[PDB]
């Protein structure tokens, strides 16, 4: 189907370069404009620059003297380069397609190449009517969250979304609701190929 | 073939202050737009509601240009967004310009050994302003009881002030170039098309 | 530059409401205003162009229109897929597009009371020199609640969950940062409550027993 990828995503060290691709689909990729749009995480979206389709390029004002779009007709894919990050560059640069007309406008949005930027070297979590929980300090940017015993009981488990602690390391605090008129948490670190388990009886 | 005036207005190795307001009507040009989007490093590009991508696919009967320097801290209010000393005395744009606006450092050129001549801005005109009309009227301005009839001086200083740009890689507001550029469409065929 | 100052985000309504989100810039735009529609688990979307336009593949109560300086995507009546993010964006200044910072759509249902725990860390977390506060609040619609940490009557963030489409409900987490002998100095920790539907929480706090 028609539809715009990306690459590039991952972990990268400050100051350090990156570079980000877009790949087309079924359109005429020589013939429209593409265009980059990074949101922050939990922020809204921010526009970041655009090359036209005569290779004329357009950058942003936070974001012109260090970034450098670049696009290749060949093989149907738009590029960028970044020279430089920094801490305030953490965001999902979605890929965008310019329609025809007489103002800019985007009407094809890609999946999105996530960019955290940091210099935290990797570090493993901790496991430190009621309920309770198994605190996920020390944790670390993942795709995959903790499951109470692999998902034994999913009726009052709570899994908050990541926040940033102080260290530069994120944290989960997964808690489940339990009668109260001795379970197992199972943290999951896939990323890291960790794994580990701990009741919670009070 | 090959025929466009657009370098006349880059590059005149004079400059018009904000008084001269240097305009220029551009027709007959199938060409040389790649000395707008590649140039020295442009310190703004701000285009408005004229897609820049979209020009060298779309046709103009008339191409305004229009040349100055300002001080770099007022790089602003060239746009619908009128504000400022510059914006309320000296130039000012349309509600719905069609156009870019370029501006690029000229502190590298215009650097003076003395300065304080050679440049103006306006003080205080408000009580006329109209878009696309230059003012070059400096008689004298109302203030106290009589203008002094233009034999002005001592206890009359009310008219304007000349800038002080003397720039001897001591200031940080340095003067920046500017070249407005504009269009128009009318009942009238346009002649100022892309390269073919 | 142009600034594009966008309504209050905090628009609650439920199915088939009449919402109408404004989005206003700092100078005329023309018809270049642009809306976009993000669900947070998924890529942007855009809804109208040219400020009058439908986009192929959506309906016609997405009739979001304006002239000049005023719009408002306005949807007469709503549905369960409507329920997200939703960003304008102003083509006047090419070069410069720039967005509005998002008004969230969210399912209205009947205040929700929360059920408040604070419960002290047991010597796994004790393990840790430099351990950390809790505290928990779930089920809770209002989601303006607040959470206040006035030690016995390090400062760090908390984490509030998506709308439990279950029962409509929102959850909050609470952490707080302390150093070594920081915690085992005070005794008595306490998690002031506060949320617009559930008055009079006097007391909540840990119990060092």
């Amino acid at each position: 189907e028609v539809q715009l990828a990306e690459s590039g995503g991952g972990l990268v060290q400050p100051g350090g370069s990156l570079r980000l691709s877009c790949a087309a689909s079924g359109f005429t990729f020589s013939t429209y404009d593409m265009h980059w749009v990074r949101q922050v995480t939990g922020n809204g979206l921010e526009w970041v620059s655009t090359i036209g389709t005569g290779g004329d390029t357009y950058y942003s004002d936070s974001v012109k003297g260090r970034f450098t779009v670049s696009r290749e007709n060949a093989k149907n894919a738009l590029f960028l380069q970044i020279n430089g990050l920094r801490a305030g560059d953490t965001a999902v640069y979605y890929c965008a397609r310019g329609g025809s007309g007489q103002f800019w406008y985007f009407d094809l949005w890609g999946r999105g190449t996530l960019v955290t930027v940091s210099s935290a070297s990797t570090k493993g979590p901790s496991v430190f009517t009621a309920a309770l929980g198994c605190l996920v300090k020390d944790y670390f940017p993942e795709p995959v969250t903790v499951s109470w015993n692999s998902g034994a009981l999913t009726s009052g488990v709570h899994t908050f979304p990541a926040v940033l602690q102080s260290s530069g390391l994120y944290s989960l605090s997964s808690v489940v609701t339990v009668p109260s008129s001795t379970y197992i948490c199972n943290v999951n670190h896939k990323p890291s190929n960790t794994k580990v388990d701990k009741r919670v009886e009070p | 073939t090959n025929l466009c005036p657009f370098h006349e207005v880059f590059n005149a190795t004079t400059f018009a202050s904000v008084y001269a307001w240097n305009r220029k009507r551009i027709s007959n040009c199938v060409a040389d737009y790649s000395v707008i989007y590649n140039f020295a490093p442009f310190f703004a590009f701000k285009c408005y509601g004229v897609s820049p991508t979209k020009l060298n696919d779309l046709c103009f009967t008339n191409v305004y240009a229009d040349s100055f320097v300002i001080r770099g801290n007022e790089v602003s209010q060239i746009a619908p967004g009128q504000t400022g000393n510059i914006a309320d005395y000296n130039y000012k744009l349309p509600d719905d310009f069609t156009g870019c606006v370029i501006a690029w450092n000229s502190n590298k050129l215009d650097s003076k050994p003395s300065g304080n001549y050679n440049y103006l801005y306006r003080l205080l005109r408000k009580s006329k302003l109209k878009p696309f009309e230059r003012d070059i009227s400096t008689e004298i301005y109302q203030a106290g009881n009589k203008p002094c009839n233009g034999v002005a001086g001592p206890n009359c200083y009310s008219p304007l002030q000349s800038y002080g740009f003397r720039p001897t890689y001591g200031v940080g507001h340095q003067p920046y170039r500017v070249v407005v550029l504009s269009f128009e469409l009318l009942h009238a065929p346009a002649t100022v098309c892309g390269p073919k | 530059d142009i600034q594009m100052t966008q309504s209050p985000s905090s628009l609650s309504a439920s199915l088939g409401d009449r919402v109408t989100i404004t989005c206003r810039a700092s100078q005329t735009i023309g018809r270049f205003l642009n809306w976009y529609q993000q669900k947070p688990g998924k890529a942007p979307k855009l809804l109208i162009y040219g400020a009058s336009s439908l986009q192929i593949g959506v309906p016609s109560r997405f009739s979001g229109s304006g002239s000049g300086t005023d719009f408002t995507l306005t949807i007469s009546s709503l549905q369960p897929e409507d329920f997200a993010t939703y960003y304008c964006q102003q083509s006047y200044s090419m070069p410069p597009v720039t967005f509005g910072q998002g008004t969230r759509l969210e399912i209205k249902r009947t205040v929700a009371a929360p059920s408040v725990f604070i419960f002290p860390p047991s010597d796994e977390q004790l393990k840790s020199g430099t351990a950390s506060v809790v505290c928990l609040l779930n089920n809770f619609y209002p989601r303006e609640a607040k959470v206040q940490w006035k030690v016995d009557n390090g400062n760090s963030q908390e984490s509030v969950t998506e709308q439990d489409s279950k029962d409509s409900t929102y959850s909050l987490s609470s952490t707080l940062t302390l150093s070594k002998a920081d915690y085992e100095k005070h005794k008595v920790y306490a998690c002031e409550v506060t949320h617009q539907g559930l008055s009079s929480p006097v007391t909540k706090s840990f119990n060092r027993g």
